């Protein structure tokens, strides 16, 4: 959780691991090495039982005993056989595991996508592919464990075959008392009880090698490093570390206690001037000036944390009442939290009742107004949201509570009709910022994208300003 | 008692079932044979013949040993293929607001961890578990037949191994 | 309530200070020698 | 034999209550194996129905009301709705009003308590359900992309051609970013669409509806995530190119719909009305009005 929490969240977009393993990784391999810390010392006390039983066996019944221990000490080619074969089955096993894993998660999420869409049995289909490359390599796990349990229950009653038939025969005639021969047959039995365990051991041992082989493979990943609370000037931000840079050079410049649009089309920068002042990109060159403090955030897809709703609006915050209030008023979630079986403790999210989709937004805004944070960074807080909700959250809620207040805010919204209200926009394209500045500023210079959001809003007859 | 134990014996098969507890039977009798006729041969002190019949029921305790461990591998490994492919086609033909009303991850947990646990951890428990338990009560099997007092004495161990086992079990829950 | 808290050595932190101390010392070689001097 | 069965009570003991404490997931899976049908048979027999019987977009809605489980209350009401054969109807309305409830009341995930929606004489009740989700077709607000590469995203039936992918791709309006990808139609799509934007993730998931080729296109709010230049050109681009057949579309902003032909207003799960929206926008008195002047 350490290596998590200054992890670069590059690493989770571009391949590499995904949260099931993230979480899988937790849940399974430290779990397998806790396994392994459990069955550690059985391996370090294996080999002095073994040879202080053959020189026992050496006191009791003499030298025909080194003839029964050589099938002792051939039991270690045997079990660097099963080893290596355990060992290329359980990697087989894990990687078919691993996508079986990430495919059942994928397919589950998309249910509702994927039985309107019909394709259920398609994608059931490559699950069952993905299982049966997964039964091939645990069909090979089950015969070379079924070998390795039929050789170390299978050497025991041979040393007692060739002990017993090598004495009565007349290699020596010394000691055919019982004495020898019960007391050796529990020095057998005793020199057995290791051996029906051993195959647990080692295949613990190699569900910990690989999993020593994860946990330093995630353990190496790449991590985060005038009224101007942000002045980014110059600066040029990637997504791909290695790759060509997202965001080219980009000189904004965020008013204190003031509120900022951002304005462009889809995939041209617009929630990744947010990830950059943030620092989530990784940084080619340039400079960010912070005013770094506490940000308020709500992100482009809410996030919930499995806690009641108040819990949820809170966030480790004080509970003032009168505020919060304020702020259930504001996003107007009064008259859903009546639809809840509880009122606020009703308990959400994952593990929890599901939510609308515009209420999920609506908390996760109602998170961001509740933090005293003075910085607001908000993505988009009226795409799941009608008009109606969308006006009552314009009317109160921003220009009302936090303009009151002096917080700074700043605004990602696709819909252009609260354009009028600013006190800045940032216009953008293709990861440059176009331009920079108030209503007047784009009437007088950028007139073809000023009559480009005139002509989106229909206000032709209408003064923009 | 759970139906779920019934539900793993019914999902192996009567073929299987009737292989792994006929051959654990034979395979814990044979070695108690090989015992006893150790008993008999080194009690004798017809020469090797005694020595002849050893090999050759050493020779089943072999064979025997081999065809336990091919059916709790083959036992394993069919219940790992059938309890998956029947959830997986009962979970995929479900409705609608069973995924809206049950937590995801507690089917998805289900689907990694249990069947993880139904794959990997329970036929070395199965083996393990049924070496045990007839290894042991063929031991108290023989050393009944050594001596008959064991029994008078082995009622009470039995009833303090029944009594701290209940003591147990619901703090252990 | 009536299973306690932790030993002080057994809380989480001042083993995650055993470990990286271990670290401190100084790749899975690396995580193998400072788990082995964390607990041996 | 006393050392052996003193060698091995222990194992005896703690493998029974391994037995029993991994015999605890076979009860889990065994409480999730006899769980409910969705009874995807049908009893309308397949060589009845025709093969293109989704033909004409001929939808009639016939005192149709749902919940989504029946202990809930009704959230569509008395609906009556005629949807006329090659027509673009759309719906606007209030949250929580019915909207997307009306998109799933198509293709029988909401369960009906009374009435029946009839396209071309067949009853959507009376047919396999399989059929009916697989010749008919909706596109969603939230983004459900999957992993794997953008063609198997596309179409994952492996079908479909390349130039058709290329064509959807082009009525995406997204066919400059991923003809700038050095992938490209075969790059990679991550694990919940984190490799490209929300709008991106949405425009994706809508010419994963276009490529479907069918007759009834049904929409929820599918232009809420995206920008209104990209909407404006895209209700354009798929009311020329899917100008026969019958698009059904929930408006996040209702100024796209003012284009369409006939507009059901929903409040409170009610057809409020039904007519053009030249004639809605003429009263004055309408909610219709009131929305299209609310949100301008
Ligand atoms: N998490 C990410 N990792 C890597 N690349 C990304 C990520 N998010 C977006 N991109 C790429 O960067 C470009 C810019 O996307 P960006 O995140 O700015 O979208 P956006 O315009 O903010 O989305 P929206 O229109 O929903 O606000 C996109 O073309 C996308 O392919
Ligand atoms: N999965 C669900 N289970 C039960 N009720 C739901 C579910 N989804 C929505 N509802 C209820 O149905 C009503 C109609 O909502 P819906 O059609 O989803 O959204 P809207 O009409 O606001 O776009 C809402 O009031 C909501 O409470
Ligand atoms: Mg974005
Ligand atoms: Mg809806």
């Amino acid at each position: 959780y350490n290596k998590i929490m200054h992890l670069s969240t590059s690493n989770l977009s571009m391949g590499e691991m995904t949260a099931g393993q993230i979480c899988n990784l937790v849940a399974i391999d430290t779990n397998q090495l806790m396994w392994f810390f459990f069955l550690c010392p059985n391996l370090w006390a294996m080999p002095v039982q073994i040879i202080v039983g053959v020189i026992l066996l050496y006191y009791i019944l003499g030298v025909s005993a080194l003839i029964g221990a050589a099938v002792i000490i051939l039991l270690a080619p045997v079990q660097y056989f099963v080893a290596t074969k355990l060992s290329q089955a359980q990697r087989s096993t894990l990687e078919y595991s691993n996508e079986r894993l990430k495919q059942t998660n994928e397919m589950l999420r998309g249910i509702k996508l994927l039985k309107l869409y019909a394709w259920e049995n398609i994608f059931r289909t490559r699950v069952e592919t993905t299982r049966r490359k997964e039964m091939t390599s645990l069909r090979a796990f089950a015969i070379y464990t079924s070998i390795s349990i039929f050789m170390n229950t299978a050497i025991p009653i041979a040393a007692v075959l060739i002990t017993f038939v090598g004495h009565v025969s007349f290699f020596k005639e010394a000691d055919f008392s019982p004495s020898v021969a019960f007391a050796s047959l529990s020095l057998f039995h005793i020199l057995v009880t290791p051996l029906f365990l051993l195959s647990s051991v080692v295949r613990s041992t190699v569900k910990a090698l690989v999993s020593v082989q994860k946990l330093s493979e995630f353990l190496s990943s790449a991590e985060i490093r005038d009224n101007c609370c942000v002045q980014i000037m110059g600066g040029y931000f990637t997504w791909t570390p290695d790759g060509i840079p997202t965001l080219s050079n980009i000189t904004i410049r965020i008013p204190r206690g003031q509120l900022t649009m951002i304005v462009g089309q889809v995939g041209c920068g617009k929630s990744s001037l947010l990830l950059a002042a943030l620092g989530e990109m990784q940084k080619v060159s340039g400079a960010v000036f912070w005013s770094r403090g506490p940000v308020a955030y709500a992100s482009q897809k809410p996030w919930l944390l499995n806690a009641t709703v108040e819990e949820n609006i809170i966030f480790e915050s004080p509970f003032n009442k009168q505020r919060y209030k304020m702020v259930i008023e504001a996003c107007s979630l009064q008259p859903d939290i009546d639809i809840l079986p509880h009122g606020d403790q009703t308990q959400i999210g994952e593990r929890g009742i599901n939510l609308s989709g515009g209420q999920r937004q609506r908390i996760s805004v109602a998170r961001a107004l509740y933090q005293h944070a003075n910085v607001v960074f908000l993505d988009d807080p009226f795409s799941a949201l009608d008009i109606h909700l969308s006006d009552h959250l314009m009317q109160a809620g921003i220009l009302e509570l936090l303009r009151d207040d002096k917080r700074t805010v700043v605004l990602v919204t696709h819909k252009l009709q609260y354009l009028p209200h600013a006190d800045w926009i940032i216009a953008m394209k293709d990861g440059t910022i176009q331009r920079e500045g108030t209503l007047k500023d784009f009437q007088r210079s950028e007139c073809q994208l000023f009559e480009h959001w005139k002509t989106l809003m229909n206000r032709q007859d209408q003064e923009l300003e | 008692p759970w139906r779920a134990c019934a539900k793993y014996l019914s999902s192996a098969g009567i073929l299987l079932l009737s292989l792994l507890v006929f051959s654990q039977l034979l395979k814990h009798m044979v070695l108690v044979a090989i015992d006893y006729w150790l008993a008999k041969w080194t009690d004798s002190a017809d020469q090797t013949v005694y020595a002849m019949v050893f090999t050759v029921l050493c020779s089943l305790g072999i064979v025997l040993c081999l065809v336990t461990s091919v059916t709790v591998e083959w036992t394993g490994l069919k219940v790992a293929k059938r309890l998956h492919r029947s959830l997986l086609n009962r979970i995929i033909l479900a409705p609608m607001r069973f995924f809206e009303t049950t937590p995801l991850g507690s089917i998805l947990n289900r689907f990694s961890s249990d069947c993880n646990t139904i794959d990997q951890h329970i036929p070395s428990t199965l083996e393990c578990l049924s070496r045990s338990t007839l290894l042991c009560v063929s031991a108290l099997a023989v050393i009944s037949y050594v001596t008959p007092v064991f029994l008078v004495a082995l009622l009470p161990l039995a009833i303090v191994c029944y009594f701290i086992q209940k003591y147990f079990r619901v703090a252990s829950r | 309530r009536a299973i306690g808290k932790l030993p002080i050595a057994m809380r989480a932190l001042t083993n995650y200070q055993r470990l990286c101390e271990a670290f401190d010392a100084q790749g899975a070689r690396a995580i193998w020698q400072a788990l082995s001097h964390a607990f041996g | 034999y006393a050392l052996m069965v003193s060698n091995y009570l222990n194992w005896m003991v703690r493998n029974l209550a391994d037995m029993e404490l991994q015999l605890g997931a076979v009860k889990r899976i065994h409480g999730l194996l006899k769980t409910e049908a969705e009874s995807y048979e049908g009893l309308l027999a397949p060589s009845l129905i025709p093969k293109n019987w989704p033909d004409q977009g001929k939808i009639q809605i016939q005192n149709l009301s749902v919940r989504y489980d029946s202990s809930l209350k009704p959230v569509l009401k008395h609906v009556n709705a005629l949807i006329a054969p090659g027509q673009k109807i759309g719906i606007c309305g209030r949250t929580g009003s019915g909207k997307s409830s009306f998109s799933l009341a198509f293709f029988r995930m909401v369960d009906t308590f009374e009435g029946h929606i009839i396209i071309d004489g067949i009853d959507i009740a009376k047919l396999p359900l399989h059929t009916l989700r697989s010749r008919l077709s909706i596109i969603l607000q939230d983004p459900v992309l999957f992993s794997g590469t953008i063609r198997f995203n596309l179409d994952p039936e492996r079908k479909c051609s390349d130039s058709t992918l290329w064509e959807a791709l082009e009525i995406a309006q997204l066919k400059l970013v991923v003809k700038a990808l050095p992938g490209g139609l075969d790059a990679i799509i991550t694990e919940g669409g984190e490799n490209f934007s929300q709008g991106q993730r949405q425009l994706f998931c809508l010419a994963r509806a276009f490529v479907r080729k069918t007759s009834i296109f049904i929409m929820d709010e599918a232009t809420a995530s995206i920008d209104m230049a990209t909407e404006n050109i895209l209700q354009k681009v798929v009311m020329t190119a899917f100008a026969d057949r019958t698009v059904v579309t929930i408006a996040h902003r209702v100024h796209t719909i003012l284009s369409a032909d006939l507009v059901i207003v929903l409040k409170r799960g009610a057809i409020l009305e039904f007519d053009k929206p030249e004639k809605l926008l003429s009263r004055k008195d309408s909610v219709f009005a009131s929305f299209v002047r609310a949100d301008k």
